[PDB]
């Protein structure tokens, strides 16, 4: 079926351009237009402009209208779309959607604008012990700290384990770094006998981190 | 820009009872063409959107059918029959009659659900962290409703503040709840001052306050 790809997250020093792809799969790619939208964080969506890969027809909106180009690859079935003099402004998730009426969309790239140092996250277990098992169940899971920028993925056992999982949205703290930890919750008397590793993936630094959580006695 | 006005903006329902939200636009969205471009879009936190309602009526391929899509004009409005815990999300209006295409502010929906309290766990720092020189101490709040939770930490019996930075979670998809976790960073210089760690937790379902502790020597 119809699928919509876009590159992982970036980090991009401001006055500086970024290229975000959008690989197309299950229809036609060169009869149907593309667009890009920008999702403000916590504030609404903005239409970009869409590209009619067919015979390469493009529209933007006044505001990119010099700030953004789009281009597309028939021969690849990927839509491109070039930010530049980028401001910190321009932090945000972008999405790329098929159709004239945004019928199927990419999982979004965000974009930072920062001139901060990017850093790969810590990975600390949060053992379990008879401090966090309740009745019958225990809790467990990660703390990733230290990283930047956003975001940062996490995943158990390899994406086989998901039931019970929560995944907090990331702290900000002092030293500019932001923090997030990942919980899961298993049966108490499973804890001798199943393993538990959390999978934590950051892109924008191309770290990936695996680390095996097991019972401290507490 | 058409101007897009969406409302309302928050909206809490119970699971079952019915949910309208309201788009009105500045100018007909009806074009010369005998149709009218305007779609509903549900966005969960975090994730992409999924186009719900084309054409101002026209459903779309796998959706409810507690989904209808109707009015017309510059007044147009969704609504769903038997909200559940599901259609959790924010909801979107975009206009595509003029140019360019614009979207509303949203429409948040939440879903009431019965008082649950939470369960409360607390983590100890690793050993790693440790010899790193600082230190997090975690306590977690699970599954539990409404939102509004009071977690303290408290060292050795003394109150702290100003150490502490807490997070808390979309509502569940399934359950309705929430789940919030606080983090207590100090120094390792500083936590091997005081022996004894606890979280204190108050929330609406809660006869009396719950404290979670620990002694850095006996963990």
């Amino acid at each position: 079926q119809v699928q919509l790809v876009q590159s992982g997250a970036e980090v991009v020093k401001p006055g500086a351009s970024v290229k975000v792809s959008c690989k197309a799969s299950g229809y036609a790619f060169s009869s149907s237009w593309m667009n890009w939208v920008r999702q403000a964080p916590g504030q609404g969506l903005e239409w970009i402009g869409r590209i009619y890969p067919g015979d390469g027809d493009t529209n933007y909106a006044q505001k990119f209208q010099g700030k953004a180009t789009l281009t597309a690859d028939k021969s690849t079935s990927t839509a491109y779309m070039e930010l530049s003099s980028l401001r910190s402004e321009d932090t945000a998730v972008y999405f790329c959607a098929r159709e004239y009426d945004e019928a199927y969309w990419g999982q979004g790239t965000l974009v930072t604008v920062s001139s901060a140092s990017t850093k790969g996250p810590s990975v600390f277990p949060l053992a379990p012990s008879s401090k966090s098992t309740s009745g019958g169940t225990a809790a467990l899971g990660c703390l990733v700290k230290d990283y930047f920028p956003e975001p940062v993925t996490v995943s158990w056992n390899s994406g086989a384990l998901t039931s019970g999982v929560h995944t907090f949205p990331a702290v900000l703290q002092s030293s500019g770094l932001y923090s997030l930890s990942s919980v899961v919750t298993v049966p108490s008397s499973s804890l001798g006998t199943q393993t538990y590793i959390c999978n934590v993936n950051h892109k924008p630094s191309n770290t990936k981190v695996d680390k095996k959580v097991e019972p401290k006695s507490c | 820009d058409i101007q897009m006005t969406q409302t309302p903006l928050s909206l809490s329902v119970t699971p079952g009872q019915p949910a309208s939200i309201s788009c009105k636009s500045s100018q007909s969205l009806l074009y010369s063409n005998g149709k009218t471009y305007l779609n509903w879009l549900l966005q969960k936190p975090g994730q992409s959107p999924k186009r719900l309602i084309y054409l101002v009526s026209k459903l779309d391929s796998g959706v409810p059918d507690r989904f209808s899509g109707s009015g017309s004009g510059t007044d147009f409005t969704l609504k769903i029959s038997r909200v559940e815990a599901e259609d959790v999300g924010v909801y979107y209006c975009v206009q595509g009659t003029h140019f360019p295409q614009t979207f509303g502010g949203g429409t948040k929906v939440e879903i009431k659900r019965t008082v649950a309290a939470p369960s409360v766990f607390i983590f100890p720092p690793s050993d790693e962290q440790l010899k790193s020189g600082t230190a997090s101490v975690v306590c977690l709040l699970n599954n539990f409703y409404p939102r509004e939770a009071k977690v303290q930490w408290k060292v050795d019996n003394a109150l702290q503040s100003g150490n502490s930075q807490e997070s808390v979670t979309e509502q569940d998809s399934k359950d309705s709840t929430y789940s919030l976790s606080s983090t207590l960073t100090l120094s390792k210089a500083d936590y091997e001052k005081h022996k004894v760690y606890a979280c204190e937790v108050t929330h609406q379902g809660l006869s009396s306050p719950v404290t979670k502790s620990f002694n850095r020597g006996e963990c």
